[PDB]
């Protein structure tokens, strides 16, 4: 049999050769399965027996699905993936099923057999050739090649979709109504036509396939709703997603991770929270398929959160171009954020959760505009618009913020939600020094080798600190000094710093950090009621703070 | 598609170098709507081909409405190929600048960069142009085209098309022989001292010439030949370093300005400090007020004549980057500075009220950072690269929804708040 698809070109990447991982012989029923595997394959062209002249070889092993006496052959393409060509690799994401429209009619069918009925390049066939072992180690062994995409090869996915987007595409302009939507195995097919019709031109589709050698098996044609697409199951006016349900295994192999995080990673498009970090980290190296890793305890935690996430069921509905998109946003503390994208109320497109960017200082306003630039971009992704922004913040508040901010910062149209809790300013620092305010000049200084440091000031009133610190750099005085001018002024301050690592870091605004001396200095500014902060360059005669830095030089 | 009559120059990428790999970003329905309705008909009409996934390249694509215009034109973002595309001085194709446009004292830019798809692209380099329009959801493989023709926005176009403008601008130069013509990427810039009525028709007159050359290779093509942009650079104006002239000094303005004149000492290098800080004696309060000594008046007016004259060992190099620096001053003040080398500063200045003030900073950077590369390339012939004053990911966020410039500059991030904006507050 031959097949009408043209073969899509496919090269090595350059200057690469074939194969270099050769064949295992294995026990007499594990090869005694492969023959009447391969006679088959050979049966319907997939495979052909060649030449004495093919120098390459590429390896296998045999694992069972489900578990009857019927051998599934298991083959390791990751070699041959290394030196092929790169495939420019179209879709990065998947589709959500909340950007579907309703569709009177709606079909599912399946191509995931398709993979074996597209030729592959025959220049490239020759790289993917394989030996059945002798049995008794006495006749040569009998050599294959795959004449189509095999599965797991890093060209298939790419290929086959190639494939079925030009198989499809004069069926398409002959219906430009009909909506087909591609993803691997499946084929979503709807439309607006009355039923009797609809169903008429799904045959006519799934014919069209069948003459290019495609063929779309009944049992899985799915004409009830729930239709799953993409394990997602469509209904006329919702979908669902079903609990995901993760293995349970007392050790695990690099199949069983790989399997593991590419099931992790799907869902996490649809559920919030979903960690793949460390996992991945187990499937570093050259470590083949069968073999045994040690789950590390980040690993379990990464794990077992997953699976309580997992736990439940999602629901959302379809798009309606005709109307709005609105997100409305949360607070939920500890650096979390919740988020509903909806158009009529609480009938919800799509909910999840943002997590604060990790850093030494941030504050809420930050982590508001960030969730709302990822907010905006997965919209774009999904519905193709920015939605309207529900915002637990009010527009004083924001307007103070990004007008004295010093970069450029922005949230597109939003209204106020009073939602507590509101996000707010703990603090504004003045525009011009304080009259009648102590004027407190600050400074620090630090031994590079020892550690050991001062952090001081003096006032106009004549009053002094200096403070001997332990284990302390520079930069950490610089900021002692500040934190000590807070704690022993009144509830309004003027404060002249040298150091522009410190007044950066009050210049970015932060309402929580990692540090705790930044975090004390925080909770000083909060009980203030005016404090002007400026700047002078060191050592440049500069009268008070010459006299903080003699204070806190080394004696 | 037909071979093309037209007999394609040899390009090559730079030694070592491979094609573009760039994702492409996650586009607005209207302008994948736009995208597609676009590249139909520049399919239908042989400008690209459709390709497969086995071309491994890509360069992300985009569209964009110029000033005032309802028609979306496509804009691929070549940033990646221009950085991995040979040189085109050693082909003996590089494009010189006239150091006389800035002078002119009108300038219209013309997008000229729909004549460049009259001429065909070396076969083995189409696949490096590679780009992809990407479907809503997902829900669809993205349509991937490359380019037979020479693309807009790469920097090949020009150089290879520059022999053909010369014959179609011959004439018009002949008859007006004091009129400069500069050609930047897709862009024509066109400078006269005419009266503005004149000037104006001039341009037309160069337009008909343009358009009397479509006749001899029809692909329409008047898309943006349409569209005049005036400058007037002969008045454009530089933002010098100022400093407060005031009848009474407190402590904490004394000592604002001995921070800018440390500061500006690195510029200017005869700037004294000295007698300022010893009116700073002691341990004050910023509001005291300070009344300046004879020594201290004296060191301020020399520090403000030094400021009036510019900046030493200043010479535009060609072959170095332009830097462009940008702050937010606030009220929809913006400020900024251009230079090779830090403190040799080639142009300061200030924008304000500029579309977005007082409501959006994204849009207001934006058009800053249009002002300021075609003053660049007025004035010295190439784009700056910017170093911005935002978050990656909001300027990434929404800076295509303001772009109206059919060429990119580079860019990188600033994250540390600097002391440069008192300084040119
Ligand atoms: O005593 C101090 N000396 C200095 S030098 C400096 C930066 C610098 C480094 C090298 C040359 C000139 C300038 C910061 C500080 C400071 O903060 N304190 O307290
Ligand atoms: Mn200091
Ligand atoms: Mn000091």
């Amino acid at each position: 049999p031959i097949s009408p698809i043209e073969t899509v070109p496919v090269k090595l990447k350059p200057g690469m050769d074939g194969p270099k991982v050769k064949q295992w012989p294995l026990t007499e029923e594990k090869i005694k399965a492969l023959v009447e595997i391969c006679t088959e394959m050979e049966k319907e062209g997939k495979i052909s027996k060649i030449g004495p002249e093919n120098p390459y070889n590429t390896p296998v092993f045999a694992i069972k699905k489900k578990d009857s006496t019927k051998w599934r052959k298991l083959v390791d393409f990751r070699e041959l993936n290394k030196r092929t060509q790169d495939f420019w690799e179209v879709q990065l994401g998947i589709p959500h099923p909340a950007g579907l429209k309703k569709k009177k009619s709606v079909t599912v069918l399946d191509v995931g057999d398709a993979y074996f009925s597209v030729p592959l390049d025959e220049d490239f066939r020759k790289y993917t050739a394989f030996t059945i072992p002798s049995i008794n180690n006495e006749t040569p062994g009998i050599r294959y090649q795959y004449n189509v995409l095999p599965q797991g090869w890093k060209g298939s996915p790419a290929i086959f979709q190639s494939s079925m987007t030009k198989i499809l595409e004069p069926f398409k302009k002959q219906n430009p109504d009909i909506v087909i939507y591609q993803y691997m195995d499946d084929l979503y097919v709807g439309s607006d036509l009355e039923i009797g019709q609809h169903r008429t031109k799904i045959e006519e589709l799934r014919q069209h396939l069948l003459r290019w050698g495609l063929t779309t098996p009944d049992k899985k044609h799915q004409k009830e709703p729930p239709f799953l697409w993409m394990g997602y199951e469509l209904h006329p006016d919702k979908w669902t997603v079903q609990p995901i349900v993760l293995p349970e295994k007392d050790s695990w192999t690099v199949n069983d991770i790989q399997k593991l995080v590419g099931k992790l990673n799907w869902a996490s498009q649809i559920y919030p929270g979903i960690k793949v970090r460390q996992l991945s980290k187990l499937l570093r190296g050259t470590k083949a398929l069968t073999e045994v890793i040690p789950l590390t305890e980040e690993a379990e935690l990464e794990l077992a959160e997953n699976r309580e996430i997992l736990k439940e069921p999602v629901h959302g509905v379809y798009y309606d171009p005709s109307k709005d998109l609105i997100a409305e946003i949360q607070k939920q503390g500890q650096g979390q954020w919740t988020y509903q994208i909806y158009q009529e109320p609480f009938k919800n497109l799509k909910t999840g959760k943002y997590a604060r960017m990790r850093g030494a200082h941030t504050n809420d306003v930050k982590q508001l505009t960030e969730a709302v630039q990822k907010i905006t971009t997965e919209s774009i992704v999904i519905w193709g618009k920015t939605p309207k922004f529900k915002l637990p913040i009010q527009k004083e508040t924001w307007e103070t913020w990004w007008t004295e901010y010093w970069q450029a910062t922005w949230i597109p149209e939003w209204e106020f939600v009073n939602t507590p809790p509101l996000v707010k300013l703990w603090y504004q620092l003045e525009k011009e020094p304080i009259v009648g305010a102590e004027t407190f000049y600050v400074d620090g200084a630090a031994n590079r080798e020892t550690k050991l440091g001062k952090a001081g000031y003096v006032t106009n009133k004549g009053r002094q600190k200096v403070v001997p610190l332990t284990n302390t750099t520079n930069q950490k005085t610089e900021l002692q000094a500040i934190y000590l001018a807070l704690q022993d002024s009144g509830l309004e301050v003027n404060i002249v710093t040298d150091s522009q690592y410190a007044l950066g870091i009050i210049q970015a605004q932060p309402d929580k950090s990692e540090s705790e001396l930044v975090n004390q200095i925080i909770e000083q500014l909060i009980k203030k009621e005016k404090v002007y902060l400026a700047w002078v360059p060191a050592h440049k005669g500069i009268g008070g703070n010459e006299q903080v830095d003699k204070l806190v030089s080394a004696g | 598609g037909p071979i093309s009559p037209i007999e394609t120059v040899p390009v090559k990428l730079k030694p070592g170098m491979d094609g573009p790999k760039v994702k492409q970003w996650p586009l607005t329905e209207e302008k994948i709507k736009a995208l597609v309705e676009i590249c139909t008909e520049m399919e239908k009409e042989g400008k690209i081909s459709k390709i497969g996934p086995e071309n491994p390249y890509n360069t992300p694509v985009f569209a964009i409405k110029k000033k005032d215009s309802t028609k979306w034109r496509k804009l691929v973002d070549f940033r990646e190929l221009n950085k991995r595309t040979q040189d085109f001085w050693e082909v003996q194709l590089g494009i010189p600048h006239p150091a006389g446009l800035k002078k002119k004292k009108s300038v219209t830019v013309l997008d000229v960069g729909d004549a460049y798809f009259s001429v065909p692209l070396d076969e083995d380099f189409r696949k490096y142009t590679a780009f992809t329009i990407p479907s809503i959801n997902n829900e669809t493989p993205g349509i991937r085209y490359q380019y037979n023709v020479l693309p807009q926005g790469w920097k090949g176009s020009p150089a290879i098309f520059q022999s053909s403008m010369t014959k179609i601008l011959e004439p018009f130069k002949k008859q007006n022989p004091d009129i400069v013509i500069y050609q930047y990427m897709d862009d024509l810039y066109v400078g006269s001292d005419l009266e503005i009525g004149q000037h104006r028709t001039k341009i037309e007159e160069l337009r008909q010439h343009l358009l009397r050359w479509g006749l001899t290779t029809p692909d329409k093509e008047p898309p943006f030949l349409w569209m005049g942009y005036e400058l007037h650079p002969d008045k454009w104006t530089v933002q010098p370093i100022v400093l407060p002239e005031k009848d009474s000094w407190t402590v904490n303005d004394i000592q604002k300005l001995v921070g800018k004149l440390n500061w500006a000492s690195q510029i200017y290098p005869g700037i004294k400090v000295r007698q300022l800080s010893k009116l700073l004696r002691g341990t004050k309060a910023l509001t005291e007020v300070i009344p300046l000594t004879e020594e201290a008046e004296l060191e301020l007016a020399e520090n403000r004549e030094i400021l009036k004259e510019p900046v030493h060992g200043v010479y535009y190099d060609p072959s170095k980057d332009l830097i462009a620096e940008i702050q937010k001053q606030g009220q929809g003040q913006w400020t900024y500075q251009i230079y090779q080398e830090p403190f040799k500063n080639l142009k300061t200045g200030k924008y304000a009220r500029m579309r977005g003030a007082h409501t959006n900073d994204v849009k207001q950077l934006t058009e800053a950072v249009q002002k300021i590369t075609t003053e660049s390339i007025v004035i010295w012939g190439k784009t700056p690269k910017f170093k911005l004053p935002i978050q990656k990911e909001t300027w990434e966020t929404w800076w295509t929804e303001y772009w109206q410039a059919t060429w990119i500059p580079e860019w990188e991030f600033v994250n540390t708040p600097p002391l440069v904006k008192l300084w040119y507050q």
